């Protein structure tokens, strides 16, 4: 029923996942570890209850796993949730099928738990690689990610005025340059980058870098600024790494912190790229220069919406990930492959793609152009597709997105014990 | 002792007052008076 | 009550052997007794559907 | 006594450990925390609780020690069979026994394998399983593919061909494919410029197993940190697409884009099509590795080996030695040991080869702790059956893991 | 009160948030996890003595109470002074938050016990809590024998060479003639080696391990020719080799055996000891060695790191053992109800009466300038460590005490929110 | 009504099928057989209008063929099976027709059927010629055939970048060489065949050969490996099969097994072609060179959705078989011309198989294009056509040759008792 309903239901699979793994190898004979217990009573809970006695939780798991594979597939029963309204409300649906009555369900305690979450964002080591639900909240209901929790400022990348890509400016940042050129920003998996590149040299001064909208949002503990030549290993043509033992001290300043913040230095850094624009004072000229920072990357407290809401989206087409969906569909396909069924999902998906595609434009027609060149997997790619479409409104197709991450996250969630045979 | 009870724990969702079952309800068809009574027509062409 | 807060609680009492208030005060000190007989009161207890 | 005897234990110390250091400050005054208490109670399942642990480390170095005592678990049959052995020493008749739950222990581990988040870095037990039973490891575990190398027909080794890929070419070479920690690379270095059009790659043996999530397909020109010469990582805004296609995928993953790609080595081999040419070209694949359903086996069973002499890791042992050696430093019993060990290897090398005898040209280059090396020695004499040769490495893996595990708590007084 | 009362407290803060993590989206209604009730019970160490029903609204206030201390100094006074930071005395202290919230939590002698146990466990934490530094930077006490940790962060200046990460201009310099050997660090890896415009002879050569270094230990290395220090390229060097290269090694003072170099074994030795003896093969003109493995802090040796006995010369460059990377959260409250501002006044503040204290006759020194702000303590720490004017003895224990108080607040301030 | 209930019933005639051939004379007077008593309880279950003892079991399977003919020709009726659903999903259509009233419903015993349907995928010898139902399902559902089936490899061939077709590289294959052409991969019925052709000796060592996407499926067993110079009986020049007691050993080896595998030798192999390569080892060098896999080809387990899906096709136009329905069908046809409607009906296909491709396309219309260059039943080439169109994407192609396929199928079964009169 509401997408509230299949959340907590898909959080209690992925917290028997947890317990799952933390019960592995820990499951002694003369004892009965809270752990286990806990695993113990979720099998419990997951099932009717006129499921009965659970003698071996594999069966019960993997029961519910087929039946979730049998509706996901067939639209006429899992149409419903495809509908606009279904991602925008907590409506209780009219629907009948004997899966939702079984399996989805409110599972989650309330009000304790909405404020357990809260309590976590001000935690001071939050879970360094997140479960799906809380990415499931962030890109439906908008809510706010840990403060502490790092990522990897790639992913966070969007397509800007200036540069539409940060892999693809790669091969051009290796290219010798013919005269001096624009300056760059872009980002490695545990690293920020930018700087100004020349055939000529470039004097000492102050020069502005404006900081991108989809970095805006970064920020840094424990890092280390520096100057560089390579980026994700690629090395980068037109830029000094030269420097006298007695040059002239070279910072920059951002606008949150009045202090200036040194380069080349063995001083461990804290700033944030929100608030302006990067004002880097060189000190003495150089052919071509490429700063580094590299250090804990964090979202800025609070903003991370910007990121899942897919609002940092400016341009079309655009560079966008895929919110790690990929990482947690892995077992999924396994299973499918392992049982032939790989093929005959791939196809029911295009059509659930397609029939959910549909219901956002009025009038109920798939847009003309779309064309997909990848499988539904392969989310990345399928997005920057969505999101390229000149025909549909720039806000719905951004809507579709999320919508449809949604649903591939559920499946990856649900369909991991899939067995039929 | 906290995880003797967390195993036995369930619940029953109980309405406060019982329901009023009614048995005996006797609700039979009964004729209205004399009445013009009109003969629909055979599926005609 | 629980604290400040009032609550209507099941009466272990009347549960024969599933009496978990009786089978805490088999617990070896006062306090750890109490502390669980209390926490019976909070999970074992009458709230809205 | 039986190997699942030893193994069923060995996950008890383990759990000890996992256990210890999740109480590690988290131990408060009037609260009884649930994972203390399981602690506890498995302190108990074994035998202050320092002093018994360490009373069991003592008296397993005194075991492992005398090749008299320990002797059947160095037998060729120890590790071929469940079969329940005729023995009589204190140190097995008090710590070694099953502890694990059978059936349910044995279910909740293949539930595992389709979890979503296993563990990042998982404990020995799960290898010793993988390499002595040969079980499942779970789909998702990810590994570094450097480590899942050996040696193939074409290169001898993955970091050698370093200093290789450092030197100009001389012509138009034979393709490569190496492997760092966190990515794949592959490609043809040349002098001269290269054609635009269609490139059958073959996918190695030991690199036929993995499969990537959430990764970027790039041309570089980097290896370890090292600068790879005869290779352009060159192009513009104009240059047509370079795509690429593995039999797993119907469709085109294309390359140098942002997009997060997710493929499958297990096809067997990768088409490349390069849309400009190129005067070398390096693609290169850095995501999440994980290794395939049920190819696991490869990897931990040594099948993966081909050629001779080989290439070849430790299984992470390394990593958990760490601290018996440094308390075996304490107790100046390294040097000691150093050698009861350097027996130890040898009756077991011995056991595995008719007629009874140390074969020729054995001389260890580096101590027992260095097992990826001590390794690759084994795996070098061709005067003995090949299969026996990468049984003696497991088996000699089982033992050491498991000194790894039972001597941690070693202090000798 | 003592400062074992505010770790014990601050433990169990950090505890608090622990399982806080532990129990996201892992509170179901029809199931109570042993993880919730232990949330639940630590709840009720900071209440004032004894269930809660809002975990919100007491660590809220909570916060708040500290935020409202550690600002005034005439309250948090005592916590400034040379004493403190040594003694175990019960201090004479009338104070609210310290009476209602710092007070001893931890159970003795077995908390003890345990965490020495953790020191020779298998897998210990990768990123351990405060409260590990804590007592390492305070006692002296001892860091587990199996974590890991990033060398650059172990560098320290000295004699040879200034920086470590400076040193990367320089080594992307073309060189003059043959230059002398540099010991540089990264995050994954330690790197070592000599840099010529001409060729250096086939031979033996002897490196000294600089008195940072000479506490790792790396298992699962890898160690090879390369020419790369942070992605940064570096010049006078060669990696190239033939397949025909006669094998180069090397040998440890701790290990009799010879070390491969350039091989796909995965190697395992301490730098601990004394030099290391580089066995070059082939001669080249320019070489570096790496060694990329997993690096951990040799048993018992953690003192130098944490006490700062690994620094021995002026000025020296440092890390903040990660206090960094705490901060976070705090400061996007601070930021949040607009006390950035007036929380850094305050700070400096401490900071300076803090200094003040350690220094006979009772005044701050002359030349004294920070050049960054309250929680960027690398840099404070180099400022303190660089004041010719005190001696070195009384300059670390000022940055080991400042960094106390500096975590204590990390761990405290979290649930600020004035309003 | 349902897909199932199609398939049950088609399972059930074709049952009975099987059971006429059994009881044919071996009818005798004092005997009761089990074969025929399976008959005789079958011919019961066709019709729902009474279930005495059939005497002349010829009249009702007539009556049945009339009536499906009657119904397969009006698209007012048989409309609902051209839908796009029908193909997909399980929900039983309201829909009324004499019909599907009388002859269709679930017969199919559950679950036991599938329990056996799978023991059997693993049973020792299964037919070597399976039913229709087996393909209906493999090609419908997605369902795993034996592992132990054999089947020719040719007709499992689709066309890859490399070569256009199979039958046709023939020709070339004849022609002496310009100069050291590009490696071929050609399968016969009882054998494959790959190397590479020279009118230049090519020197003695290793080769690598990329297995197509098409035979990476297959696998062998009781095979001879040799160098030979024919192709379907026809002779290929550019190649040698010279040699002498002399000659070094000439080994090849697959990724699946560690061990090398002997060419020109007595003894027979087995090995698997899903490896993704096959690496050969001349010993002597070859005037052109051609190796040849001749034994008992199997399609791995769970691959054969590859072939039954219509995975396998890569390129367009392509090559496609027609999963064998041609040898079904002969029946039926030999029966329309007797009461001569061979006219009649292939007007009423050709309507069908129209009406059902329009369907498919939204928005609904006939393709442009669409010439069909062969009949009804000469399905290999309608489906290369179907196939053919650039309009529609790839998928709606094949999904349209799959639901054409069951639908031709269905006829096969169901009209063979056909007399009008």
């Amino acid at each position: 029923m509401s997408r509230q309903m299949w959340l907590d239901t898909s959080a209690l699979l992925e917290a028997i996942s947890e317990y799952v793994v933390r019960c592995n190898g820990d499951t002694f004979s003369g004892l009965t570890t809270g752990d286990f217990n806990a695993l113990s009573n979720m099998f419990t809970q997951l099932s009717v209850s006129s499921a009965g006695y659970v003698s071996d939780p594999r069966v019960p798991l993997q029961t519910m796993s087929n039946m979730f594979v049998s509706f996901i597939t067939s639209t006429d029963r899992c149409g419903y949730m495809l509908r606009k309204t279904w991602f925008n409300s907590d409506t209780k649906p009219t629907v009948s099928d004997d899966f939702i009555t079984t399996y989805i369900r409110p599972r989650l305690q309330v009000p304790m738990s909405d404020t357990v979450r809260q309590l976590n964002n001000l935690s001071l080591q939050p879970s360094a690689k997140p479960k799906l639900y809380e990415r499931q909240n962030a890109i439906m209901k908008g809510l706010d990610i840990p403060y502490s929790e790092p990522i990897e400022p790639c992913k966070l990348f969007r397509s800007v005025a200036g540069q539409t890509g940060n892999i693809p400016m790669m091969g051009i940042l290796a290219t010798p340059p013919a005269a001096q050129q624009q300056p760059f920003f872009v980002a490695e998996r545990r690293r920020i980058l930018f700087g100004i590149r020349s055939n000529a040299a470039i004097p000492a001064g102050a020069y502005q870098f404006v900081v991108p909208a989809w970095a805006s949002v970064l920020s840094v503990t424990g890092a280390y600024v520096y100057f560089t030549n390579s980026f994700f290993g690629t090395i980068i043509a037109g830029v000094t790494a030269t420097a006298t033992a007695a040059d002239a001290a070279t910072t920059f300043t951002v606008p949150t912190d009045a202090n200036n913040l040194p380069v080349q230095t063995d001083s461990r850094l804290s700033f944030s790229l929100g608030g302006g624009n990067i004002n880097l004072e060189l000190g003495v000229a150089k052919t071509g220069f490429c700063v580094a920072i590299e250090g804990e990357f964090t979202i800025l407290a609070n903003r991370s919406q910007a990121y899942y809401t897919l609002n940092s989206i400016t341009q079309t087409p655009t560079s966008i990930d895929d919110f790690d969906v990929s990482d947690f569909l892995t077992t999924f396909l396994s299973q499918l492959r392992a049982c032939g069924q790989y093929e005959i999902f791939s196809d029911a998906m295009d059509q659930l793609t397609n029939s959910l595609i549909t219901n956002y434009m009025d009038p109920p027609a798939i847009p003309a152009g779309l064309a997909f060149t990848s499988p539904w997997f392969r989310f990345s790619e399928r997005a920057r597709t969505i999101l390229a479409l000149q025909n549909v409104d720039l806000n719905i197709r951004k809507l579709i997105v999320r919508h449809l991450w949604v649903i591939t996250s559920l499946i990856a969630v649900f369909g991991r014990y899939y067995r039929p045979n | 002792f906290s995880e003797l009870r967390n195993f036995f724990t369930g619940d029953v969702v109980i309405r406060d007052d019982p329901f009023d079952v009614w048995d005996g309800v006797k609700a039979t068809y009964i004729p209205i008076g004399v009445h013009g009574v009109r003969l629909d027509p055979n599926g005609d062409q | 009550f629980v604290g400040e807060l009032p609550v209507k609680s099941v009466t272990l009492n009347k549960l024969g052997d599933r009496n978990m208030d009786a089978l805490a005060e088999h617990l070896l000190f006062e306090h750890d007794v109490v502390n669980a007989q209390r926490e019976n009161r909070i999970f074992y207890q009458r709230k809205s559907a």
